[PDB]
RNA sequence: CCUCGA
DNA sequence: TATAATGGGAGCTGTCACGGATGC
DNA sequence: GCATCCGTGAGTCGAGGG
Protein backbone atom coordinates (compact mmCIF):
# COMPACT_ATOMS: atom_id res chain seq x y z
CA UNK A 1 0.00 0.00 0.00
CA UNK A 2 1.86 3.03 -1.05
CA UNK A 3 1.82 6.25 1.85
CA UNK A 4 -1.15 7.75 3.00
CA UNK A 5 -3.40 5.90 0.38
CA UNK A 6 -6.25 3.61 2.93
CA UNK A 7 -7.49 0.50 2.15
CA UNK A 8 -10.97 -0.16 0.39
CA UNK A 9 -11.54 -3.30 2.34
CA UNK A 10 -12.02 -4.12 5.82
CA UNK A 11 -9.84 -6.27 7.77
CA UNK A 12 -11.11 -10.37 8.34
CA UNK A 13 -13.32 -9.70 5.23
CA UNK A 14 -13.73 -12.11 2.38
CA UNK A 15 -12.24 -10.75 -0.85
CA UNK A 16 -12.67 -12.77 -5.19
CA UNK A 17 -10.31 -12.62 -7.17
CA UNK A 18 -10.36 -9.80 -9.19
CA UNK A 19 -11.75 -7.51 -6.65
CA UNK A 20 -9.63 -4.33 -5.87
CA UNK A 21 -8.47 -3.99 -1.96
CA UNK A 22 -7.13 -0.33 -3.16
CA UNK A 23 -7.24 2.00 -5.87
CA UNK A 24 -3.81 0.41 -7.18
CA UNK A 25 -3.91 -3.19 -6.13
CA UNK A 26 -6.07 -5.57 -7.76
CA UNK A 27 -6.55 -9.43 -5.75
CA UNK A 28 -5.60 -12.30 -7.86
CA UNK A 29 -7.12 -14.50 -5.40
CA UNK A 30 -10.17 -15.39 -3.07
CA UNK A 31 -9.90 -15.10 0.38
CA UNK A 32 -9.17 -13.39 3.84
CA UNK A 33 -8.14 -10.71 3.51
CA UNK A 34 -5.69 -9.29 6.58
CA UNK A 35 -4.15 -5.85 7.92
CA UNK A 36 -0.49 -5.79 8.00
CA UNK A 37 0.49 -2.84 9.98
CA UNK A 38 -2.27 -0.30 10.13
CA UNK A 39 -0.20 3.23 10.20
CA UNK A 40 -3.08 5.16 11.78
CA UNK A 41 -5.55 3.76 14.88
CA UNK A 42 -8.94 5.62 14.73
CA UNK A 43 -10.39 5.44 18.08
CA UNK A 44 -14.07 6.60 18.18
CA UNK A 45 -14.43 7.42 21.66
CA UNK A 46 -18.16 6.98 23.12
CA UNK A 47 -19.92 9.98 25.62
CA UNK A 48 -23.15 10.33 26.59
CA UNK A 49 -24.59 13.55 28.07
CA UNK A 50 -27.13 15.70 28.32
CA UNK A 51 -27.67 18.88 26.87
CA UNK A 52 -30.96 21.76 26.31
CA UNK A 53 -32.27 23.85 23.34
CA UNK A 54 -35.17 26.26 22.99
CA UNK A 55 -37.80 26.73 20.21
CA UNK A 56 -40.92 28.35 19.21
CA UNK A 57 -43.76 25.54 20.05
CA UNK A 58 -45.37 26.28 16.29
CA UNK A 59 -42.17 24.73 14.94
CA UNK A 60 -41.17 21.84 16.89
CA UNK A 61 -42.13 18.55 15.74
CA UNK A 62 -43.26 16.14 18.75
CA UNK A 63 -41.16 12.72 19.32
CA UNK A 64 -40.01 10.90 22.23
CA UNK A 65 -36.20 10.46 20.66
CA UNK A 66 -34.37 11.53 17.91
CA UNK A 67 -32.91 9.10 15.35
CA UNK A 68 -29.55 11.03 13.23
CA UNK A 69 -30.93 12.85 10.48
CA UNK A 70 -34.52 13.38 11.65
CA UNK A 71 -36.10 16.99 11.86
CA UNK A 72 -36.50 18.55 15.26
CA UNK A 73 -38.45 20.96 14.17
CA UNK A 74 -39.41 23.04 10.95
CA UNK A 75 -38.94 27.28 11.73
CA UNK A 76 -41.11 29.23 9.17
CA UNK A 77 -38.81 32.44 9.86
CA UNK A 78 -35.19 32.82 11.53
CA UNK A 79 -35.00 32.50 15.00
CA UNK A 80 -32.83 33.45 17.64
CA UNK A 81 -31.92 30.93 20.31
CA UNK A 82 -30.46 33.38 23.48
CA UNK A 83 -28.65 32.13 26.41
CA UNK A 84 -30.55 31.51 29.65
CA UNK A 85 -27.29 31.76 31.42
CA UNK A 86 -24.16 33.88 31.77
CA UNK A 87 -20.51 32.91 31.85
CA UNK A 88 -18.05 31.96 29.43
CA UNK A 89 -18.70 29.93 26.30
CA UNK A 90 -16.65 26.81 25.70
CA UNK A 91 -17.93 25.59 22.00
CA UNK A 92 -17.62 22.28 20.69
CA UNK A 93 -17.86 22.15 17.32
CA UNK A 94 -18.43 18.07 15.84
CA UNK A 95 -18.69 17.14 12.12
CA UNK A 96 -21.93 18.44 11.92
CA UNK A 97 -23.58 20.76 14.93
CA UNK A 98 -22.36 21.56 17.66
CA UNK A 99 -22.09 21.95 21.70
CA UNK A 100 -22.27 25.46 23.49
CA UNK A 101 -21.00 24.93 27.31
CA UNK A 102 -21.34 27.89 29.46
CA UNK A 103 -18.95 28.30 32.22
CA UNK A 104 -18.71 30.63 34.99
CA UNK A 105 -15.86 30.30 37.06
CA UNK A 106 -14.70 26.37 36.77
CA UNK A 107 -18.25 24.50 36.82
CA UNK A 108 -20.35 24.69 33.71
CA UNK A 109 -23.58 26.54 34.51
CA UNK A 110 -25.29 25.46 30.93
CA UNK A 111 -24.83 22.96 27.85
CA UNK A 112 -26.49 23.64 24.95
CA UNK A 113 -26.66 21.83 21.58
CA UNK A 114 -27.04 23.46 18.23
CA UNK A 115 -28.44 21.02 15.28
CA UNK A 116 -28.20 21.58 11.92
CA UNK A 117 -29.35 24.47 10.45
CA UNK A 118 -28.63 26.50 13.73
CA UNK A 119 -25.69 29.04 12.69
CA UNK A 120 -23.60 29.61 16.05
CA UNK A 121 -23.53 33.68 16.68
CA UNK A 122 -20.89 33.32 19.20
CA UNK A 123 -16.38 32.47 19.68
CA UNK A 124 -15.40 30.23 22.30
CA UNK A 125 -13.94 32.09 25.59
CA UNK A 126 -16.89 34.54 24.62
CA UNK A 127 -18.15 36.25 27.84
CA UNK A 128 -22.38 36.14 27.48
CA UNK A 129 -24.77 37.52 29.50
CA UNK A 130 -28.71 36.15 29.71
CA UNK A 131 -30.83 37.08 26.40
CA UNK A 132 -27.78 37.44 24.12
CA UNK A 133 -28.40 35.06 21.15
CA UNK A 134 -26.14 32.48 20.66
CA UNK A 135 -27.25 30.86 17.74
CA UNK A 136 -29.34 31.74 14.22
CA UNK A 137 -32.18 28.86 13.77
CA UNK A 138 -32.71 28.92 10.00
CA UNK A 139 -35.48 27.13 7.96
CA UNK A 140 -35.35 23.22 9.03
CA UNK A 141 -33.35 21.76 11.39
CA UNK A 142 -32.33 18.18 12.24
CA UNK A 143 -30.03 15.66 14.21
CA UNK A 144 -26.46 15.34 12.70
CA UNK A 145 -25.06 12.64 11.24
CA UNK A 146 -22.68 11.30 13.85
CA UNK A 147 -24.93 12.04 17.40
CA UNK A 148 -28.39 10.61 18.07
CA UNK A 149 -31.03 12.02 21.00
CA UNK A 150 -31.69 8.64 23.46
CA UNK A 151 -34.03 10.59 25.55
CA UNK A 152 -36.27 13.71 24.83
CA UNK A 153 -37.92 15.65 28.01
CA UNK A 154 -39.69 18.79 27.36
CA UNK A 155 -41.92 21.81 29.09
CA UNK A 156 -43.90 24.03 27.06
CA UNK A 157 -42.82 27.55 28.72
CA UNK A 158 -45.34 30.82 26.83
CA UNK A 159 -45.02 30.63 23.42
CA UNK A 160 -41.95 28.36 23.02
CA UNK A 161 -40.70 24.77 24.44
CA UNK A 162 -37.64 23.54 26.15
CA UNK A 163 -35.92 20.42 25.05
CA UNK A 164 -33.41 18.19 27.83
CA UNK A 165 -31.80 15.80 25.17
CA UNK A 166 -30.12 12.86 26.43
CA UNK A 167 -27.60 12.64 23.74
CA UNK A 168 -25.64 9.86 23.25
CA UNK A 169 -22.41 10.12 20.42
CA UNK A 170 -18.91 9.45 19.60
CA UNK A 171 -15.89 11.65 18.62
CA UNK A 172 -12.79 10.55 16.44
CA UNK A 173 -9.37 10.48 17.61
CA UNK A 174 -6.51 9.26 15.05
CA UNK A 175 -3.02 7.94 17.11
CA UNK A 176 -0.17 7.70 14.24
CA UNK A 177 1.71 4.48 14.44
CA UNK A 178 5.45 4.48 13.92
CA UNK A 179 7.11 0.94 12.39
CA UNK A 180 8.59 -0.15 16.11
CA UNK A 181 5.23 0.06 17.45
CA UNK A 182 2.84 -2.63 17.62
CA UNK A 183 -1.14 -2.84 17.55
CA UNK A 184 -2.37 -5.06 20.77
CA UNK A 185 -6.09 -4.21 20.02
CA UNK A 186 -8.32 -5.82 17.44
CA UNK A 187 -10.56 -4.29 15.15
CA UNK A 188 -14.02 -3.33 16.13
CA UNK A 189 -12.60 -4.05 19.92
CA UNK A 190 -14.00 -2.01 23.06
CA UNK A 191 -11.32 -0.55 25.16
CA UNK A 192 -11.52 1.37 28.54
CA UNK A 193 -9.46 4.22 30.73
CA UNK A 194 -5.72 2.31 30.99
CA UNK A 195 -6.82 -0.15 28.06
CA UNK A 196 -3.42 -0.30 25.45
CA UNK A 197 -3.79 0.08 22.50
CA UNK A 198 -0.54 0.29 20.49
CA UNK A 199 2.34 -0.82 22.73
CA UNK A 200 6.10 0.21 21.56
CA UNK A 201 9.29 0.00 22.83
CA UNK A 202 9.53 2.54 25.55
CA UNK A 203 6.47 3.75 27.79
CA UNK A 204 6.37 6.95 27.09
CA UNK A 205 5.58 6.35 23.49
CA UNK A 206 2.61 3.57 23.65
CA UNK A 207 -0.42 4.17 22.52
CA UNK A 208 -3.11 4.59 25.87
CA UNK A 209 -7.21 4.63 25.24
CA UNK A 210 -8.04 7.49 27.17
CA UNK A 211 -12.01 6.97 27.46
CA UNK A 212 -14.06 4.08 26.82
CA UNK A 213 -14.38 3.68 22.85
CA UNK A 214 -14.43 1.32 20.23
CA UNK A 215 -11.11 0.74 17.40
CA UNK A 216 -10.47 1.06 14.28
CA UNK A 217 -7.13 0.45 11.88
CA UNK A 218 -6.40 1.85 8.42
CA UNK A 219 -3.80 3.07 6.26
CA UNK A 220 -1.84 -0.33 6.91
CA UNK A 221 1.02 -0.87 5.27
CA UNK A 222 0.27 -3.91 3.09
CA UNK A 223 -2.63 -6.44 3.15
CA UNK A 224 -2.28 -10.24 2.75
CA UNK A 225 -4.92 -11.77 1.22
CA UNK A 226 -4.90 -15.78 2.31
CA UNK B 1 11.07 -12.10 -0.67
CA UNK B 2 13.10 -9.78 1.05
CA UNK B 3 11.97 -7.92 5.04
CA UNK B 4 11.01 -4.51 5.17
CA UNK B 5 11.36 -2.82 8.75
CA UNK B 6 7.59 -3.44 10.30
CA UNK B 7 7.98 -6.96 9.19
CA UNK B 8 11.46 -7.62 10.23
CA UNK B 9 10.89 -6.09 13.65
CA UNK B 10 7.78 -8.28 14.01
CA UNK B 11 9.50 -11.30 13.34
CA UNK B 12 12.43 -10.90 16.26
CA UNK B 13 9.47 -9.45 18.47
CA UNK B 14 7.96 -12.70 18.33
CA UNK B 15 11.09 -14.35 18.85
CA UNK B 16 12.19 -12.71 21.76
CA UNK B 17 8.45 -13.15 23.39
CA UNK B 18 8.54 -16.79 22.26
CA UNK B 19 11.73 -17.41 24.22
CA UNK B 20 10.49 -15.38 27.05
CA UNK B 21 7.11 -17.76 26.83
CA UNK B 22 9.18 -20.82 27.37
CA UNK B 23 10.66 -19.80 30.03
CA UNK B 24 7.62 -18.92 31.68
CA UNK B 25 6.37 -22.30 30.99
CA UNK B 26 9.41 -23.76 32.30
CA UNK B 27 8.45 -21.80 35.44
CA UNK B 28 4.62 -22.85 35.18
CA UNK B 29 5.24 -26.82 34.49
CA UNK B 30 8.30 -27.45 36.28
CA UNK B 31 9.65 -28.87 33.09
CA UNK B 32 12.74 -28.88 31.34
CA UNK B 33 13.16 -25.39 29.37
CA UNK B 34 15.17 -27.11 26.21
CA UNK B 35 12.11 -29.60 26.25
CA UNK B 36 9.90 -27.07 25.86
CA UNK B 37 11.50 -25.74 23.34
CA UNK B 38 12.10 -28.52 21.38
CA UNK B 39 8.36 -29.95 21.80
CA UNK B 40 7.48 -26.29 20.57
CA UNK B 41 10.09 -26.49 17.57
CA UNK B 42 9.10 -29.99 16.83
CA UNK B 43 5.55 -29.26 16.02
CA UNK B 44 5.88 -26.03 14.45
CA UNK B 45 8.24 -28.13 12.00
CA UNK B 46 6.35 -31.47 11.32
CA UNK B 47 6.47 -35.15 12.12
CA UNK B 48 9.11 -35.12 8.95
CA UNK B 49 11.92 -33.84 11.50
CA UNK B 50 11.94 -35.05 15.03
CA UNK B 51 15.30 -36.43 16.56
CA UNK B 52 17.34 -36.84 19.20
CA UNK B 53 18.52 -33.68 20.39
CA UNK B 54 21.91 -34.12 22.35
CA UNK B 55 21.85 -31.88 25.34
CA UNK B 56 17.99 -33.30 26.50
CA UNK B 57 17.95 -36.07 29.03
CA UNK B 58 15.10 -37.94 27.13
CA UNK B 59 14.92 -39.08 24.19
CA UNK B 60 12.54 -37.05 21.72
CA UNK B 61 10.36 -39.28 19.29
CA UNK B 62 6.52 -38.38 18.58
CA UNK B 63 5.32 -40.43 21.94
CA UNK B 64 7.37 -38.11 24.41
CA UNK B 65 6.48 -35.40 22.29
CA UNK B 66 2.50 -35.87 22.67
CA UNK B 67 2.45 -36.43 26.21
CA UNK B 68 4.32 -33.07 26.80
CA UNK B 69 2.24 -31.63 23.83
CA UNK B 70 -0.48 -32.95 26.19
CA UNK B 71 1.09 -31.67 29.03
CA UNK B 72 1.05 -28.43 27.72
CA UNK B 73 -2.18 -28.57 26.54
CA UNK B 74 -4.03 -29.47 29.98
CA UNK B 75 -3.37 -25.91 31.37
CA UNK B 76 -4.95 -22.94 32.10
CA UNK B 77 -6.19 -20.35 29.66
CA UNK B 78 -3.62 -17.96 31.18
CA UNK B 79 -1.27 -20.60 31.55
CA UNK B 80 -2.22 -22.17 28.11
CA UNK B 81 -1.24 -18.46 26.43
CA UNK B 82 2.42 -18.75 26.39
CA UNK B 83 2.04 -21.91 24.40
CA UNK B 84 0.97 -19.79 21.51
CA UNK B 85 3.27 -17.42 22.14
CA UNK B 86 6.18 -20.12 21.78
CA UNK B 87 4.60 -21.69 18.73
CA UNK B 88 4.31 -18.15 16.99
CA UNK B 89 7.77 -17.17 18.33
CA UNK B 90 9.21 -20.67 16.40
CA UNK B 91 7.53 -19.54 13.53
CA UNK B 92 8.93 -16.31 13.19
CA UNK B 93 12.51 -17.53 13.86
CA UNK B 94 11.90 -19.70 10.94
CA UNK B 95 10.61 -16.92 8.64
CA UNK B 96 13.46 -14.66 9.61
CA UNK B 97 16.55 -17.11 8.65
CA UNK B 98 14.94 -17.10 5.50
CA UNK B 99 14.38 -14.17 5.05
CA UNK B 100 17.80 -13.28 5.82
CA UNK B 101 19.14 -15.87 3.72
CA UNK B 102 20.50 -14.13 1.01
CA UNK B 103 23.28 -11.70 3.61
CA UNK B 104 25.08 -15.10 3.93
CA UNK B 105 25.37 -15.42 0.60
CA UNK B 106 26.66 -11.71 -0.34
CA UNK B 107 28.88 -12.01 2.71
CA UNK B 108 30.92 -15.34 2.07
CA UNK B 109 31.29 -14.60 -1.41
CA UNK B 110 34.06 -12.76 -0.04
CA UNK B 111 35.99 -15.93 1.68
C1' C C 1 52.62 -34.35 -18.03
C1' C C 2 56.59 -33.83 -21.10
C1' U C 3 60.59 -35.26 -23.98
C1' C C 4 63.47 -39.36 -25.52
C1' G C 5 64.56 -44.76 -26.89
C1' A C 6 62.87 -49.70 -28.74
C1' DT D 1 28.53 -9.62 20.18
C1' DA D 2 24.65 -4.17 17.69
C1' DT D 3 25.62 1.88 11.86
C1' DA D 4 24.11 -0.99 7.47
C1' DA D 5 25.36 -4.37 4.76
C1' DT D 6 20.48 -9.21 1.44
C1' DG D 7 21.17 -14.00 -5.73
C1' DG D 8 28.47 -16.38 -7.99
C1' DG D 9 31.63 -16.13 -11.41
C1' DA D 10 34.42 -18.19 -14.98
C1' DG D 11 34.10 -19.14 -19.12
C1' DC D 12 39.84 -22.21 -26.03
C1' DT D 13 37.97 -26.62 -27.82
C1' DG D 14 41.02 -29.27 -34.64
C1' DT D 15 38.34 -37.40 -32.86
C1' DC D 16 35.55 -41.16 -33.53
C1' DA D 17 32.80 -45.44 -32.95
C1' DC D 18 30.23 -47.77 -30.14
C1' DG D 19 25.01 -48.60 -27.19
C1' DG D 20 21.01 -46.06 -25.64
C1' DA D 21 18.02 -42.79 -24.20
C1' DT D 22 15.41 -38.84 -26.12
C1' DG D 23 12.42 -36.90 -29.74
C1' DC D 24 9.41 -36.15 -34.42
C1' DG E 1 10.93 -45.97 -37.76
C1' DC E 2 15.39 -42.20 -37.47
C1' DA E 3 18.16 -38.04 -35.93
C1' DT E 4 20.79 -36.84 -31.51
C1' DC E 5 23.43 -36.30 -26.95
C1' DC E 6 26.34 -39.04 -23.47
C1' DG E 7 29.70 -42.00 -22.15
C1' DT E 8 33.76 -44.68 -23.07
C1' DG E 9 37.49 -46.54 -25.22
C1' DA E 10 41.95 -45.52 -28.43
C1' DG E 11 50.29 -50.39 -28.04
C1' DT E 12 54.25 -51.98 -24.73
C1' DC E 13 58.46 -51.59 -22.32
C1' DG E 14 62.01 -48.56 -20.96
C1' DA E 15 64.74 -43.75 -19.56
C1' DG E 16 64.86 -39.02 -17.72
C1' DG E 17 63.07 -34.73 -16.01
C1' DG E 18 60.67 -33.58 -12.56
Amino acid sequence: LPPGVDALVKDGEEVVKGQELAPGVVSRLDGVALYRFPRRVRVEYVKKERAGLRLPLAAWVEKEAYKPGEILAELPEPYLFRAEEEGVVELKELEEGAFLVLRREDEPVATYFLPVGMTPLVVHGEIVEKGQPLAEAKGLLRMPRQVRAAQVEAEEEGETVYLTLFLEWTEPKDYRVQPHMNVVVPEGARVEAGDKIVAAIDPEEEVIAEAEGVVHLHEPASILVV
Amino acid sequence: PLLTLEEEVELARKVEEGMEAIKKLSEITGLDPDLIREVVRAKILGSARVRHIPGLKETLDPKTVEEIDQKLKSLPKEHKRYLHIAREGEAARQHLIEANLRLVVSIAKKY
